[PDB]
């Protein structure tokens, strides 16, 4: 059976402080006797500030009973500092988390904490340890999150050297190889490519750039990410629609499209998104027009309304 | 009224296309469409008048909805008890939306309960304040459900809020980086969540400064992706030589965005908010409303799945995106933007719990409602059933009727020159601040309610998401108006 803390000889000079919400309280919860009993010593521990290896103790036992308690989590991470705990163990800990279920924005907030006061040198098996995590959960947000800001942290300090940049872009285009239509990972290849300070930007890297998007747009025509990465980085790089276009016109009926695939219904509506916008940077907004009320009406009715808009805006 | 948005059960449903490339994606999307197609075709057509013999009837379950908010929470709620404000918010502001009155003795307990999550340094937790730090999303969350279960007396709680706005403001500074971001706690974690929540809260409160705001606007816009949708966060190099987007355009992150850069458009400060590119977020949105074959519902981000949350969170947004397009077009110098009946019809067809059940509503088909989904779910229906503006001419209206002589006390800033120049500026922000605030309309004629009239639920407003009749006494009250 359970034994309460009132009768546990290490805590016995403290005096429990019960949860206030007054009377008659609106949405309570029922809680277990023993989240209720660490949640009083708790209230006991913070009021009195006391930073001690009981206290690290009684986080750690309220975490895994209510991983997104977020005051808790502050307070372990004030008791870590305070009594300069070995973060590594605690990283490891939270590893041990992982293996039991436990997740949260809490668990990877911690871990953030971590590694930003860990400061190391090389943060590699950081960045192997999120891989790891992403391969059963590969579109986890806020993993990919972490990810972004530990590159991102780590390269101001000049940490993230050319050969890691280089793998990890060799790790991107496999998670891309194993599902192309991952958009989260597609993120990540637009950091790697063209948004992170260090980026290369030559006319040589852009022609890489498109003969990549344009063979995955040909791999899988329908892929509304691998089309949303090409309107972006035409964008971002004030590069014309029209000399593409040749690669894009079949998808309405560098690297050109197959007989296309099975299973490849046509019109692809966001080719015709291309091919309206080309006609546009052409001047030609009859054209344009008229393909934004094929859009409308026909290839794709359930933005009849946009659409619209768009051929509105023409006209 | 309908001609550009078309019904679900009026178009052809069929599956994304495989283009003979197997994926994990592709395997959860296809089944989720077997989910929902499943459902539509068990359903009489909500626009049927031939309400159809044998098929689930569509219509609002209301008192079942009213019913499921109710009903003390068992055990499983714990991981939920540093969200107990959101708690309270999805609950009466689904009440709200439904159309159902708390009488006084129950708004009292939950003006009651919410100030016991009060800190006098500053700010609301996730529940007791001797039980948790001030955090900005239950600040959010408690603030408006005081304005929604609150009132100006002794005992409702608005006082309270009012004698609070100085340690509040304190709060919001000391939660203030200099990049523009904010934690949302101390120690916690940067994103625009935390911005939208604060925003919210400092604009109701009158409590809105130029050191409040600096980089904000900043922080916010480089939120925005390659896609036109926002991530939770932007990171600043080393103010900032540069600022990178740290994830995915998501709905509920672009919601957060749109509705703070919203927010800012207000404050008069020059060159400012730095501006986005609203053309992007605006496709962005509108690109998120699934096929008919998934029931018109939203997706919150590319190649995932639909979830009636992001009725609120996407939908929500448009006619935030749709505003602002509408200005960047007015600088350089009408169909609906999204297909509003379709939203309604994933909300009555997929979006409730089966009948007779529970009540509730949810993410999906196969999903437990819960009192998120359902918020989210009602307050997503709302912006599809009834076409809301901000109209120049009601702000023109707010202008003209602005006491400046009324208000409460001036914040006190952290850094001496923090505050407004002098008292023609601040006086002339408090007027754009609350005259904006209060120009959401709902467009005469605009209403669309899929399934009859009884399926009608109340006007929410855009970027707040409470009704304007709570909206406007509680700001008013703030900003002495009243
Ligand atoms: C706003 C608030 C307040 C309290 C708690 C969380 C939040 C915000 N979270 C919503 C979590 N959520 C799950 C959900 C909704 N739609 C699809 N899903 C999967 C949920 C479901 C049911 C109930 Br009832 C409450 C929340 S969250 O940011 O999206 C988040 C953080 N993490 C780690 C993962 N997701
Ligand atoms: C307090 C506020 C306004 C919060 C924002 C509301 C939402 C919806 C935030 C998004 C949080 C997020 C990106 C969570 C990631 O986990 N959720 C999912 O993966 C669900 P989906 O598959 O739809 O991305
Ligand atoms: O939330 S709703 O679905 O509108 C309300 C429920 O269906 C209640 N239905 C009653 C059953 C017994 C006879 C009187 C009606
Ligand atoms: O006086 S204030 O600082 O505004 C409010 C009190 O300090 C509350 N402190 C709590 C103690 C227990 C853990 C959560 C915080
Ligand atoms: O007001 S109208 O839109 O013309 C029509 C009503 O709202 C129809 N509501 C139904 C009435 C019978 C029970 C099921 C609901
Ligand atoms: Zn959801």
């Amino acid at each position: 059976t359970y034994i309460p803390m009132s009768q546990r000889r290490s805590w016995a000079d403290v005096k429990p402080i019960m949860q206030d919400d007054g009377p008659n309280p609106v949405v309570p919860i029922m809680y277990s006797e023993e989240y209720k009993d660490a949640m009083d010593y708790f209230r006991a521990i913070a009021a009195k500030e006391e930073k001690s290896e009981r206290a690290l103790e009684l986080t750690e036992i309220i975490v895994r009973m209510n991983p997104a308690h977020y005051t808790v989590w502050q307070y372990r991470f004030s008791l870590l500092t305070s009594l300069n705990k070995s973060l590594e163990d605690e990283l490891r800990l939270m590893n041990e988390f992982a293996v039991q279920n436990l997740k949260s924005y809490q668990v990877w907030h911690h871990r953030l904490l971590l590694l930003d006061r860990i400061s190391p040198q090389d943060p590699v098996s950081e960045i192997e340890y999120i891989h790891g995590s992403l391969l059963p959960d590969p579109k986890n947000y806020h993993t990919w999150a972490y990810l972004h800001w530990l590159y991102s942290h780590f390269s101001t300090l000049g940490r993230i050297s050319e050969a890691q940049w280089g793998s990890e872009l060799d790790w991107c285009n496999e998670m891309l190889r194993v599902d192309g239509r991952n958009n989260s990972a597609w993120g990540w290849r637009w950091y790697l490519r063209v948004s992170r300070p260090g980026a290369e930007t030559s006319s040589r890297s852009l022609q890489d750039e498109l003969i990549y998007i344009l063979k995955s747009i040909h791999l899988i025509p329908h892929n509304v990410s691998a089309w949303n990465y090409l309107r972006g980085f035409l964008k971002h790089f004030s590069l014309p629609l029209v000399p593409i276009l040749p690669a894009i016109l079949p998808y309405t009926a560098f690297p050109m499209p197959s007989p296309l695939p099975e299973d490849t219904p046509l019109p692809v509506p966001l080719a015709l998104e291309y091919l309206a916008d080309s006609f546009i940077e052409q001047n030609r907004v009859d054209d344009a027009a008229k393909v934004f009320e094929k859009l409308s009406s026909e290839y794709d009715q359930m933005r009849a309304g946009y659409w619209e808009f768009r051929r509105r805006e023409c006209a | 009224a309908t001609e550009f948005t078309p019904s679900v059960y009026s178009l052809v449903s069929k599956p994304l296309p495989s283009n003979s490339r197997p994926s994990a994606t592709l395997d959860e999307q296809a089944e989720t469409e077997d989910l929902i197609s499943q459902l539509f075709d068990l359903t009489a057509d909500p626009n049927a008048l031939v309400s159809e013999h044998g098929k689930r009837y569509s219509g609002l379950r209301k008192q079942e909805h009213t019913q499921f908010l109710a009903s003390q929470l068992p055990g499983k709620f714990v991981s939920l008890d540093a969200s107990r404000p959101w708690l309270v918010f999805w609950t009466v502001h689904s009440l709200d939306l439904l159309g159902v009155a708390l009488d006084q003795g129950t708004k009292d307990r939950v003006v009651s309960t919410l100030l016991h999550f009060l800190s006098p340094k500053g700010g609301f937790g996730g529940g007791p304040a001797n039980s948790q730090i001030p955090h900005l999303l239950p600040t959010y969350a408690s603030v408006c459900s005081l304005a929604i279960a609150g009132n100006d007396s002794s005992t409702g709680g608005w006082k309270d809020l009012a004698a609070a706005r100085q340690s509040i403001y304190e709060f919001f500074m000391r939660c203030k980086r200099p990049d523009g971001g904010f934690v949302v706690c101390e120690g916690g974690e940067v994103d625009v969540r935390g911005t939208y929540c604060l925003l919210v809260v400092a604009t109701l409160l009158d409590i809105i400064t130029p050191e409040l705001l600096h980089n904000v606007d900043k922080f916010v816009s480089a939120c925005q992706t390659y896609e036109g949708g926002f991530a939770c966060a932007s990171f600043p190099f080393p103010e900032p030589s540069c600022r990178v987007s740290m994830a995915e355009a998501h709905g509920g992150y672009t919601s957060c965005s749109l509705n703070s850069h919203f927010l800012l458009t207000s404050v008069p400060l020059p060159s400012f908010p730095l501006s986005i590119d609203a053309n992007a977020a605006l496709r962005w949105t509108v690109l998120q409303q699934g096929e008919p074959i998934e029931g018109g519902g939203f997706r919150g981000r590319t190649n995932k799945l639909v979830d009636g949350c992001y009725s609120w969170w996407v939908g929500g947004g448009a006619p935030v995106a749709e505003e602002l397009v509408r200005r960047e077009k007015s600088r350089k110098v009408i169909p609906p933007i999204f297909n509003r009946v379709a939203l309604q019809e994933f909300t009555l067809v997929a979006a409730q719990q089966d009948p007779g059940s529970t009540g509730g509503l949810r993410d999906k088909p196969g999903k437990r409602p819960d009192q998120y989904h359902t918020c989210n779910n009602l307050s997503g229906l709302s912006i599809a059933q009834h076409k809301m503006s901000h109209s120049p001419s009601t702000v023109s209206s707010n202008r003209l009727k602005f006491d400046a002589s009324k208000g409460l006390p001036a914040v006190k800033p952290v850094a001496p020159g923090g505050g407004w120049k002098n008292e023609d500026e601040r006086q002339n922000a408090r007027r754009e601040i609350w005259a904006n605030a209060l120009g959401w309309i709902e467009e005469e004629g605009g209403e669309i309610i899929v399934g009859g009239k009884d399926n009608r639920i109340n006007t929410t407003t855009p970027v707040f998401n409470i009704l304007g009749l709570r909206l406007k006494p509680f700001i008013n009250y703030f900003y002495c108006q009243e």
